[PDB]
């Protein structure tokens, strides 16, 4: 989720159809495909349907 | 999982996205339409109720 890059570089990330408790947090870079990490607990976490 | 086709669909990359409007919101829209109709006739469709 982004506003325009003409507005900000901040983004939000929606992990679709998963519970926030099962959201993938992987300290190692070879145990998950998305290599970037957005800190689940650190950043704001909300659970939508 | 064995007794559910949804789990097989999900496991093979086929998912369902939720509608933007919930059923409660749609029911609110219909109740607003009904209230407008029975209190103001057709006036609320053309301007103020
Ligand atoms: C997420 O997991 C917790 C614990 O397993 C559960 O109580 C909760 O209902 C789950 N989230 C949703 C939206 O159901």
């Amino acid at each position: 989720i982004t506003p325009g890059t003409n507005t900000s570089n901040q983004v939000a990330v929606l992990y679709q159809g998963v519970n926030c408790t099962e959201v993938p947090v992987a300290i190692h870079a070879d145990q998950l495909t998305p290599t970037w990490r957005v800190y689940s607990t650190g950043s704001n976490v909300f659970q939508t349907r | 999982a064995a007794r559910d086709l949804i789990c097989a669909q999900k496991f093979n990359g086929l998912t369902v996205l939720p509608p933007l409007l919930t059923d409660e919101m749609i029911a609110q829209y219909t109740s607003a339409l009904l209230a407008g109709t029975i209190t103001s006739g057709w006036t609320f469709g053309a301007g103020a109720a």
